[PDB]
């Protein structure tokens, strides 16, 4: 899922998991105790949390990931440190 | 002899036993004497007349080594004393004299009850460190996990399996009716005094370690939805979570207006580990992608 | 400090009636138990003097138990002390103590309580408080202000 | 002087037995009362006697066994609230006296 | 790198075990890091050849020692380390 | 350095204020004339006393001497510095000067420093060697003691107490008023306090239920 939705619901969980609305405390604290994954869940509304996590990979070679995002951020932090040196054109001086 | 004993005949003993230690030459006698008051002190019913005694049992030293297994088979005699007014880290150095006399005895019963007195107790301990390495030289035995109780009992080592409590009671009530060995389901179980406190002990253990384990995995709970989850009842979450409470070690926090409660770190006082984390932790192994990225691209070049 | 012989028995010569069972209270048994004094609260038997006659009462009969317990049984035949930079006595009292408290029930012995080669005078010249100062800092590290851990005083001698 | 042992053996000594009473009444039940710690029991046995209990112009080292026991009261009731609280967490956590045993934790 | 590389790590690991080689610049004008460094094990691969070579590398780093700069920090005089807040930063946040 | 130094760093004796035996006498004096002055400093400016030098106790030996030395050292605020007089004199005849030298500079190299000496002896030591029987080795370390005596700074706040029943070997120069002055001797036993310290003992002996002790007061 393309994230920035971490903290969510528990019906997909229920549908995807082939599991019950009500099975999903075991489902969450069980596959916290095996080790792929170490987010301490929002359990008051069944809402997950999560951590470093183990892939599979991306858009059939990786092209928009890593495009969009990586590139992106080259583009992004490196045209920002230009501006960093545009601000800091001479304070070196 | 003459009428079994009582209290005045161990009155008359107690006093006989501070004079007869120290005029001659002796080490074994008065152990195989020695027995004789602390059976009687057992069934003087005070128990801290036996502390008392333990007292002056105690402070003889050097009791290891008498020849031909001659106070080794006497241990048997050493733990029947300090059977019942041994507390529950008094039980494993308890439990693991009881080794000694089946060591070199092979013994497919008594060695056979030495495994299930030598594994039956380990959840009755605290938690401590003592435990944690106990649960290390229990393993390490040979014929004990051919007993499926003792894989049940692994099992409850390492998150416990989040599971019903009353299915563990059917596996673990097994064990009163299992074989002709019933004294170590005696001693854990089939009391109707002490063993059920240790009934009420794996209630303890049960509820504890629903604490110990969730206490790290809370981020927001429910009261009620806990109290059921607890193995337990719901109002009955008052007092079963205020000595959790007279527990004192776990930093926690309830609410009972919305039921939303939670055990937390105490409210972010110190917001920089986001940032270090973050920055440090992991865009320092990103600045060691460059150092790492470029051996695999030596790796890589290798074939091109 | 381990100079220090042992006897070949226990009845090296005899007369073993208060020795064996007096000398064992002092030592052996607040050393196996301290909880029984704890009732109360006190260090160990502050040492008795083997004093009476010179020889049956001072030297000799002295190392009857001493054969038998074997735990931190040192010499001090208490010439060692009267130095020669004179201040060197109470140093010389620390490094009596600090290297003994390691055999954890401690032997104090002191044979010969003011021994120098010779006689002694009296409360004139100098026959003087070289012993009693030099003496009320042993008994300052002894007990009083500074002791640890169930060490047992021994004292024996009739000469000073 | 937080002493209540001594207290029981010392009205159980030989004198106080030659000259016992009243005042000895309100002495042994202030004394169980500080023994136990039951503040109910201090309060009541303290209400029963009061025309023996004017003899002590000190009622504050009585209302100060009640107050300086109800600092660690309030402490050990200041901890106990983050396991499983109930009605209101700042009124009635107090052993359920009536309702209104307070205007002292709030005057504390 | 090149072939012979894993040949004259096959004799450099006679010498020692654990040896290690240096692929050096003779004119470093990089970011910069300076010479490199391996470690030739044996993880042969997902293939199934007799035993690979293949060259692993070692975070390679630098020390240091008393009385080694004495004449060359004299004749560079270019020598500036305290003004970190204006350019010492800097260098390294475009780095 | 000071015995080792300054109230030998872990060294409480562990003898409480509580464990005396109600020397209301002895108590109250002593803390005014050394655990008092620490603290309320402003009185004695504000009424303008110039505090005691150093309280003289002696009395019969047992009676709380070295216990209330030890225990004001066990309760002590300032640089307490334990001192036994001779038991590191080093025939230097008027080392009691370079006794005085580390009490000077040591209580200004530290805070001020509070110095009892006790089993006072440092004016006769070992090696006396002169005309007549120490005559004026017994006179001049007295009478040097009195020099280091008169000009401390009546400002220099150590406090220096002595206690021994034995005022011969002394001089009667230091009785003085003006270096010696708070006379204190101790009672024997009394009454009462035969209650007080039969209570204190008992604090840690266990006390088999009606063994009673008034019949011993």
């Amino acid at each position: 899922r393309p994230a920035n939705h971490r903290q969510l619901t528990f019906e997909e969980i229920a549908k995807s998991a082939k599991i019950t609305v009500n099975e999903v405390e075991l489902l969450v604290m069980k596959a916290l105790s095996v080790g792929l994954v170490k987010g301490s869940i929002d359990e008051v509304d069944k809402r997950v949390h999560m951590t470093w996590v183990q892939p599979r990979v991306l858009d059939l070679q990786q092209i928009k990931g890593m495009k969009d995002r990586l590139e992106f951020w080259c583009t992004d932090v490196k045209s920002m440190e230009m501006l960093v040196e545009h601000q800091a054109h001479d304070i070196l001086t | 002899k003459e009428q079994n004993g009582d209290v005045k005949e161990a009155a008359s003993i107690l006093q006989e036993l501070q004079v007869e230690t120290y005029g001659s030459m002796e080490k074994k006698e008065r152990v195989e004497f020695i027995l004789e008051q602390m059976r009687l002190c057992l069934a003087v019913k005070d128990y801290i007349r036996t502390q008392i005694i333990s007292k002056k049992i105690n402070t003889k030293f050097f009791q290891e080594e008498n020849t031909e297994k001659l106070k080794l088979k006497y241990y048997n005699l050493m733990i029947q004393l300090d059977q019942h007014e041994g507390s529950y880290l008094s039980i494993c150095k308890h439990y693991r004299a009881i080794y000694d006399t089946p060591c070199i005895q092979a013994e497919s019963e008594k060695w056979q009850q030495a495994l299930k007195s030598v594994v039956l107790y380990v959840i009755l301990a605290p938690f401590d460190n003592e435990q944690s390495d106990l649960v290390h030289r229990i393993s390490g035995d040979k014929k004990l996990e051919e007993i499926p109780k003792y894989k049940d009992l692994l099992k409850l080592f390492t998150t416990m399996e989040l599971m019903r409590w009353s299915t563990l009671v059917e596996d673990y009530g097994m064990e009163l009716r299992k074989g002709s060995l019933e004294s170590p389901a005696t001693d854990v179980f089939g009391s109707t005094e002490e063993g059920e406190k240790r009934w009420k002990d794996l209630k303890n253990r049960v509820v504890e370690h629903n604490i110990r384990i969730m206490a790290k995995y809370y981020t927001r709970i429910t009261m009620k939805r806990m109290a059921q989850l607890l193995d337990l009842s719901v109002d009955e979450s008052e007092a079963f979570l205020s000595n959790l409470v007279v527990n004192k070690t776990i930093f926690a926090k309830v609410d009972r207006l919305a039921g939303i409660i939670n055990f937390q770190r105490p409210k972010d006082p110190n917001n920089l580990l986001n940032d270090w984390s973050q920055k440090l932790n992991s865009l320092m192994s990103l600045v060691n992608k460059t150092t790492h990225l470029i051996a695999k691209e030596e790796m890589i070049h290798n074939l091109q | 400090s381990h100079e220090d012989p042992g006897n070949v028995s226990y009845s090296e010569i005899g007369g073993l009636s208060e020795q064996i069972r007096e000398l064992r209270e002092v030592i052996e048994l607040p050393l196996t138990n301290p909880e029984l004094f704890q009732r109360v609260g006190i260090i160990p038997p502050k040492g008795c003097l083997l004093y009476g006659p010179p020889g049956t009462g001072k030297t000799l009969l002295a190392r009857a138990v001493a054969s038998q317990l074997d735990c931190n049984f040192l010499k001090v035949v208490s010439s060692s002390i009267v130095d020669k930079y004179i201040g060197e006595s109470a140093r010389l009292i620390r490094e009596m103590f600090n290297y003994a408290r390691d055999h954890q029930p401690c032997i104090i012995f002191m044979d010969e309580i003011d021994a120098i080669g010779g006689r002694r005078f009296s409360e004139g010249t100098s026959a003087d408080r070289e012993i009693q100062r030099t003496l009320m800092e042993l008994l300052n590290q002894m007990d009083g202000f500074d002791t640890l851990h169930r060490v047992k005083m021994i004292m024996a001698t009739n000469r000073p | 002087l937080n002493t209540p042992e001594d207290v029981q053996a010392l009205v159980s000594g030989k004198l106080a037995l030659r000259y016992a009473g009243r005042q000895t009444e309100a002495l042994k039940c202030v004394a169980q009362a500080s023994k136990n710690r039951s503040l109910a029991d201090f309060e009541k046995a303290l209400t029963d006697y009061r025309a023996e209990l004017r003899d002590d112009p000190i009622i504050s080292t009585h209302l100060a066994k009640l107050y300086d026991n109800l600092l660690e009261q309030n402490l050990i009731r200041v901890i106990e609230p983050f396991s499983r609280v109930q009605i209101e967490h700042i009124s009635s956590l107090i052993k359920l006296s009536k309702a209104d045993v307070e205007r002292k934790l709030s005057q504390m | 790198l090149h072939k012979n590389d894993i040949a004259i790590n096959e004799l450099m690991k006679r010498y020692c075990p654990n040896s290690v080689l240096v692929i050096i610049d003779v004119k470093p004008k990089d970011l910069g890091l300076p010479t490199e460094a391996y470690i030739s094990v044996e993880e042969v691969h997902d293939d199934g050849t007799p035993t690979s070579k293949t060259f692993e590398h070692v975070t390679s780093e630098i020390g240091a020692e008393e009385a080694e700069e004495v004449g060359v920090e004299h004749l560079l005089r270019d020598i500036k380390d305290t003004t970190v807040g204006t350019l010492s930063q800097r260098i390294t946040n475009q780095v | 350095d000071s015995s080792i130094m300054m109230l030998t760093s872990d060294q409480k004796p562990d003898v409480m204020y509580a464990d005396i035996g109600g020397m209301d006498i002895q108590k109250q004096e002593v803390r005014e004339a050394v655990e008092l002055p620490l603290t309320h400093f402003e009185l004695y400016k504000q009424i303008g006393i110039d505090p005691p030098r150093g309280v003289l106790m002696y009395g019969p030996p047992g009676c709380g001497k070295t216990m209330l030395a030890k225990a004001v050292a066990h309760h002590t605020t300032a640089a307490f510095i334990r001192v036994v007089g001779s038991e590191f004199v080093q025939k230097y005849l008027g080392e009691g000067p370079r006794m005085v030298r580390d009490v000077f500079r040591l209580a200004k190299e530290n805070a001020p420093a509070i110095i009892f000496i006790d089993e006072i002896d440092a004016i006769a030591t070992k090696r006396f060697d002169a005309q007549t029987g120490a005559d004026r080795e017994v006179q001049r370390i007295l009478l040097e003691l009195l020099n280091q005596m008169d000009g401390f700074d009546q400002n220099v706040n150590v406090k220096v107490i002595m206690a021994t029943n034995r005022a011969d070997t002394l001089d009667p120069a230091l009785l003085r008023p003006g270096r010696l002055d708070r006379k204190i001797e101790f009672p024997l036993p009394d009454r009462r306090q035969k209650r007080l310290i039969f209570s204190t003992i008992t604090s840690k002996m266990n006390l088999s239920e009606e063994v009673d002790l008034e019949d011993y007061v």
